[PDB]
C-alpha cells in the first residue's frame, strides 16, 4: 500500500463503481483536477513542476 | 487552484480580445505592386516588401 491519491465515483446508493489513480500518467492526473471522467478537447490547467 | 483560474481567466481573454478585432479577415491578399491608384500614393501605408 502506498499514499497516493485517488478519486472515487458512488453510485446512488454509495457503491463505489469507479476510480482513477492521480498519479499513474498525466491523462489521469488531469481528471482529478476537474472532477469528471470524459473531459473535452482543449488546454486545461494542471498542477505546476 | 483559484488563483491561477483567475490569471488564467484573464489571461484567456486577451486572445479573445485580440481576435474580435484583427481578426475578421477570411483570406489573405497579396501585397500589391501598384502603389499609385490614380496617383493616390501607398508605399507608406502598405508593407515595403
Ligand atoms: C439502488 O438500490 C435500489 C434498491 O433499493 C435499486 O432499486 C431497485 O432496482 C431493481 C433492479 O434494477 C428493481 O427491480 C427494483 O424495482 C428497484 N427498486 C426501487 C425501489 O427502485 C436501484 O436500482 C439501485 N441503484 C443503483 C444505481 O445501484
Ligand atoms: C510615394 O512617396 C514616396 C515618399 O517617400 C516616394 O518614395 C521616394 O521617391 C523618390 C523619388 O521617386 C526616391 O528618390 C526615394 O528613394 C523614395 N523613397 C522611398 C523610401 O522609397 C515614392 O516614389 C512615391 N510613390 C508613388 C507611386 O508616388
Amino acid at each position: 500500500l502506498k499514499p497516493t491519491t485517488f478519486m472515487l465515483k458512488y453510485d446512488e446508493n454509495g457503491t463505489i463503481t469507479d476510480a482513477v489513480d492521480c498519479s499513474q500518467n498525466p491523462l489521469a492526473e488531469l481528471k482529478c483536477s476537474v472532477k469528471s471522467f470524459e473531459i473535452d478537447k482543449g488546454i486545461y490547467q494542471t498542477s505546476n513542476f | 487552484t483559484q488563483l491561477n483560474r483567475a490569471l488564467s481567466g484573464i489571461a484567456a481573454e486577451q486572445d479573445r480580445n485580440t481576435r474580435e478585432v484583427f481578426a475578421q479577415v477570411k483570406q489573405m491578399y497579396k501585397t500589391p505592386t501598384l502603389k499609385y491608384f490614380g496617383g493616390f500614393n501607398f508605399s507608406q501605408i502598405l508593407p515595403d516588401p
